[PDB]
């Protein structure tokens, strides 16, 4: 199959290395920090997106909003997006 | 011919003493980053830089099985190779424990 | 303990032959291995701060590979500790590729048998391939 | 077809967590003693019984691997099978450490 | 650190099955491997000291085993922290046999894959084979 | 077979087949009758004066003497060590000349 032909001859590869983080701009913490203890927040790579609660992270994108007392931010991160590269320890660009 | 000094020579495997740190169970494939290098690579440097100094080679390659178990997952635009694991596979004949400090 | 570990005292660390194959012929079909050099790379930091005495190579033919390790194995490693192969190309199930080729990983491998390298007999020996071993691919299972 | 949800799933190897404990290398024969059971698992239940509550699998695995190695060697009264030695197999594709104790 | 090594502390410690096959079919042409009794005894000692739920089977054949496995890999694993299975028999690269004939490992092996027998998902599954995988002999080297 | 498989290889065959098989098991110890330690104290009972070892070294070790001058022998391997040297522990010598030994090794005897 030209599946299997792409295989055999090595061209399939993992492009998550050019996908992730899905936003540069806000790679630091600092430039986090800038735009819900923001200093813990920020610490779990969240960043403020403007609207209500609600912030995104930059590596995986993933949204979160309408936090409730006793939500700590890295917990909730990887609740939601146990898959994340920043929530994982993967190598990040 | 020979002589039956059979229990006065000691030998050990031709075999014996051999590692071998393969970055992907027999028969699979085996991923490497657009551009980033490989995901075995990676992690056994990532667990020899850590641990080097403080782990059995055993237990190091056993932390970069959970590695890139773990932390990894494909990405392609083609369903047919989105979203693949791997793991790696560690083969050892080896006799005693491997220490690098 | 006594016979519980590897001695590692000896002079030297050993040698830490790194084979970096990333372009191939037209004749074999095979696509390049483009972003093998940062693991190159990664590998030669890693194993240098091991104090290992590290050689990198790049896109040998398999004869050249063949030849490669036979050289090696025949050098002198009686003040080294252990030896460090690791090989960066195309493969399939027990195959690894030269830039011209297919190589049984066996044949490299068996250089260094005890009895066909005696400077390196009762020392570990490693190998570490980061190649295919075939087309399967896992599909993941999902974790709680 | 699919979302943008990925990073919303874990997933791990469906090859992952499998330890295989081989008697002989690849390629080779395996021994067995004319009426006392095998060379490998012999040594095996013997590791496994002094170690089991102080070592790790790994450790146990390759302790096997040095007594086959060493306390082993075959006898035949055809010189073609005579004096023959073994070294055992682990292929380990674990992510974490196994102690039974 | 957390979580580095196996959780065993599950109520049950898990199953062990031994295959001891020691007879063959005249049609098979493999001998008997007398003496394989004795290790089946000592794995079962072995591991039930252990606190393994051992179980030993004799002179299964392929249909047999794949069936055995199968059936075991469709247990519910929940309680249990591991699985081992112990393969005595004849064999060659990648092969093993029944009384009858041989059998892909890699059949009896995938019945336990993370995705096709979830209750042991993330647990450590143990394969001891003891069996040759083809002809070669060590000659060994002085030292 | 080489009548009827000229080509094959009679070793594969007997290999793929399972015949071979160790026989060590029925080859050591080379003596059981010196198998116990005490029939291996019984032994000695003409060891020469001028000796640096005593028989119960040299039983413990699993050597019985041979009549000899200061010849002893291996009940397991059946190797013979003699003209004992001030110094010499009758273990760590039998040993170094026998380091295949099922005894030397602790490989299994026989019971
Ligand atoms: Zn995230
Ligand atoms: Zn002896």
């Amino acid at each position: 199959t030209h599946a299997d032909y792409l295989l055999r001859t090595g061209q399939v590869v993992d492009i998550s290395d050019t996908i992730y983080p899905r936003n540069p701009a806000m790679y630091s913490e600092e430039a986090r920090l800038k735009s819900l203890t923001p200093r813990e927040l920020a610490s779990a790579g969240l960043y403020y997106t403007g609207i209500g609660d609600q912030v995104q992270c930059f590596a995986c994108g993933g949204k979160l909003k309408n936090w409730e007392p006793g939500d700590r931010a890295w917990s909730e991160h990887r609740r939601h997006f146990p898959n994340c590269f920043f929530v994982l320890g993967r190598n990040l660009n | 011919s020979g002589v039956d000094d059979d229990m006065a020579c000691h030998k050990i495997p031709v075999e014996a003493d051999f590692l071998y740190a393969y970055s992907t169970a027999p028969g699979y494939y085996s991923w490497r980053n657009s551009k980033d290098g490989s995901w075995f690579i990676q992690s056994l440097c990532a667990m020899l830089k850590q641990y080097a100094d403080k782990l059995e080679f055993m237990h190091i390659l056993t932390r970069v099985n959970r590695k890139v178990a773990t932390e990894f997952e494909s990405f392609s635009f083609d369903a047919t190779f989105h979203a693949k694991k791997q793991i790696p596979c560690i083969v050892s004949m080896l006799t005693k424990e491997l220490y690098f400090y | 303990s006594l016979d519980n570990s590897y001695k590692m005292d000896y002079p030297e660390m050993g040698l830490c032959i790194i084979i970096n194959n990333k372009n191939f012929h037209k004749s074999t079909g095979m696509t390049s291995r483009s972003g093998t050099d940062v693991d190159a790379a990664n590998l030669r930091e890693t194993f240098r701060n091991l104090k290992y005495e590290v050689r990198n190579k790049n896109d040998l033919t398999r004869e050249e590979i063949v030849e490669l390790m036979r050289d090696v194995s025949k050098e002198d490693h009686s003040k080294r500790s252990s030896f460090v192969c690791v090989l960066l190309s195309h493969g399939e199930e027990g195959i690894i590729f030269g830039t011209n080729g297919p190589v049984d990983l066996k044949k490299i491998t068996n250089f260094f048998r005890g009895d066909r390298c005696r400077s390196l007999t009762g020392k570990p020996k490693l190998f570490i391939i980061q190649a295919a071993r075939g087309t399967e691919l896992d599909c993941g299972i999902e974790t709680d």
